[PDB]
């Protein structure tokens, strides 16, 4: 069955974090790569309609 | 475990002070600190030894969670307002890490690339950033020679990061 | 084909029902359009032939949130709770 779905992980998500707030104090007009990679698996997404 | 959220609040709250101490100063998280080491038992008994370790790995683990930018602060404006907060975090890496969070004299890989990140983050955030690398790191020698020690050993560590 | 898409199908949805809350919308889509597929694909949303668990879980907070939308005919319904309740050598 699938009786739901395991999380797993609370904690990369928090070195996530750390990561990116890092990058921020880092980097400073460009834009950020995160919307690029997200447009990236949306168009990778099938664009079927079932 | 349990609060991987209460250490996200902490980040909130850091990142909310960090915007408001921009808008010189010293943070309060070391004069706490400082507040529960004296509030530790003063004793040499093995238990008090042990609580004071078990105290200060957890301090390690808690700066290690909120940023680098807590550490060196950001933007060192001029030489003259130069050293502020990195006196404070010297004082306690010379009167605790070294008991401690150390071995071989010298430091955790884990605090050392902390620091050193906020300190390339500062130093290219604020002008004249070569230089003031140099003064900082001159000071070091005479104020926590301790992370030079370090630096000495997490070197092929840290090099790739910082070039 | 219509039954083993049919248990992706309502994996997907139980899935994000999980991750937001209350009934994903694009099941409801095809509930009320498309009968024929609504039908195929509700099949494995009931059959579950296991014992239950003694507090709710995915699957029946799924079922509970269907069921109050006034759909899911009781005949199916009562089909799911009867089938829950189970010399060489």
């Amino acid at each position: 069955l699938v009786f739901g779905g395991r999380t797993g992980n609370e904690d990369i998500i928090s070195r996530l974090q750390e990561m990116v707030a890092d990058l921020e104090l880092q980097q400073d007009s460009q834009e950020h790569f995160l919307f690029e990679i997200f447009r990236r698996r949306l168009q990778a997404l099938t664009s079927g309609w079932s | 475990t349990g609060n991987e959220d209460i250490i996200s609040r902490l980040q909130e709250m850091v990142a909310d002070l960090e915007l408001q101490q921009d808008l010189s100063q010293e943070h309060f998280l070391f004069e706490i600190f400082r507040r529960r080491l004296q509030a530790l038992t003063s004793g040499w008994s093995v238990a008090a030894s042990l609580q004071r370790q078990r105290e200060l790995l957890m301090y390690k683990r808690i700066l290690l969670r909120l940023p680098s930018s807590v550490l060196c602060g950001s933007s060192f404006q001029a030489e003259q307002p130069i050293t502020a907060r990195c006196e404070q975090f010297f004082h306690l890496v010379n009167s605790e890490m070294r008991n401690f969070c150390s071995h071989g004299g010298a430091l955790t890989q884990d605090i050392t690339a902390h620091f050193f990140r906020g300190l390339l983050n500062a130093c290219l955030r604020s002008r004249d950033p070569s230089l003031m690398v140099d003064f900082i790191l001159a000071k070091c020698q005479t104020k926590c020679p301790l992370i030079l020690t370090s630096a000495l050993v997490w070197w092929p560590s840290l090099e790739p990061v910082l070039l | 084909e219509p039954h083993s898409q049919a248990l992706q199908d309502v994996e997907k949805a139980i899935m994000v029902f999980e991750h937001t809350g209350n009934i994903p919308v694009t099941v409801m889509e095809a509930s009320i359009f498309r009968r024929p597929y609504y039908v195929s694909h509700f099949l494995p949303a009931l059959l579950t032939p296991r014992v239950l668990p003694k507090v709710p879980d995915s699957r029946v907070a799924f079922i509970e949130s269907l069921k109050r939308a006034d759909k899911i005919p009781p005949s199916l319904y009562s089909t799911y709770c009867q089938a829950c309740s189970a010399e060489p050598l």
